[PDB]
């Protein structure tokens, strides 16, 4: 992931 | 065969527009394209008044275009449609909510199938990835590939045994 | 002529318009007068949000209208 | 000087619920509050379909609530408001993208004010931290105390400086 | 002389002002160029906050300044 945000 | 691998895009509103633009463009992640795509299809809609017309957009052209291009509302069956036309090929959506594939542009016979998984809310692009990590995972699929359907109505299937 | 701006946050704008003036010059007054980036703008009068094209009269924006105001402040 | 200081929550989705969450209890990070505050903010939503209106959410009343239950989904200035309103303190969001200060409760003469700084994509708590062992940081102020806001605005330019 | 003041709003702002005139009328210009009531307002300089019969001479600010302008809604 980047930009990006992840539980 | 293996299920098929979900990249995730944000829920801002417009996951159906970033993730069409994802697999049409082949794996290109770019939630900017929204305002864009929003656009064209108020074009298309406003393009021809008498196709587009409030029996099946469910108010006034005029409302329609306005609405589609704010940046909080949802696309759905009339989007889809319309990109389906408009990027010349079949979009396969996996319902996990419903436990089905509903698909846009079946009788067209377009040469070429993209997936998107939806819940009933969000959508997000599905892929078929390669081992070989140097080699870019495949969003564009033969409208003749049954193994892409399947792999995908997997996760729908996988979803449904979950809630059990 | 006068027409209000009730916000979010609470407070309500009070401005001096035109009915010929664009939903554009709105959002660029209330920028000179508080501050707030036009993008970061969403007018809604009468069940409608108001497209930056028209013009208030177009929006049968009268004397004494409330339009209401939403930042874009989304985040996480 | 006792020094405004920012704490970095998570940036999970929900760091909007998680920053408020933080503030409004004190100083306490708890980032599995998020689901809970959003359930509160479906609730207050569905209360009022005349206010929170089609127009205003871009959607349905219904859809904007399941929309919001989700965990991948931003809160604004609709779940601000509401937040504002249930914890009965101003809720003050310093944005760092121009460097303005937008005030929740402005109006309703609460007692409180809390801060939280703003990036245009995430959000943290603010808090006042003070050079002596014993005193344990501060997330509550009097809604008389302008001068916290003017130390924010400055915290808001800083921070706009160091991010570019 | 001549000033600056900031808004919590993002507004740099600038004001033509003499060391005796009062922060009142100093609170009172703000009501012919922006329109906010007295009452309303409150001003800031080197983290104090400015009482009213008090003057601009005492609170030791000339030029090349900065302020702050801060709200009391109601
Ligand atoms: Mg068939």
């Amino acid at each position: 992931t980047l930009t990006g945000k992840t539980i | 065969g293996p299920v098929l691998t979900r990249t995730v895009v944000p829920a801002d509103n417009s996951a159906l527009f970033t993730s069409v633009y994802y697999v049409v463009e082949g794996g290109v992640l770019n939630p900017a394209c929204a305002p864009e795509m929003r656009r064209l299809i108020a074009q298309i809609v406003a393009s021809d008044p008498d196709f587009y017309s409030e029996a099946i957009l469910g108010k006034t052209n005029q409302e329609y275009c306005d609405w589609i291009k704010r940046d909080d509302t949802w696309g759905g069956a009339i989007e889809i449609s319309i990109l389906s036309k408009f990027y010349q090929c079949e979009i396969c959506v996996v319902d996990t909510q419903t436990v089905r594939i509903d698909r846009f542009g079946e009788d067209a016979g377009y040469t070429k199938r993209v997936l998107l998984i939806y819940d009933g809310i969000h959508y997000d692009p599905l892929q078929r990835n390669f081992p070989d990590p140097d080699t870019p995972p495949l969003t564009i699929f033969s409208s003749n590939d049954d193994i892409v359907l399947v792999q995908a109505l997997e996760l729908a299937d996988e979803a449904r045994r979950r809630r059990q | 002529m006068q027409i209000f701006v009730k916000t979010l946050t609470g407070k309500t704008i009070t401005l001096e318009v035109e009915p010929s003036d664009t939903i554009e010059n709105v959002k660029a007054k209330i920028q000179d007068k508080e501050g707030i980036p036009p993008d970061q703008q969403r007018l809604i009068f009468a069940g409608k949000q108001l497209e930056d094209g028209r013009t208030l009269s177009d929006y049968n924006i009268q004397k004494e209208s409330t339009l209401h105001l939403v930042l874009r402040l989304r985040g996480g």
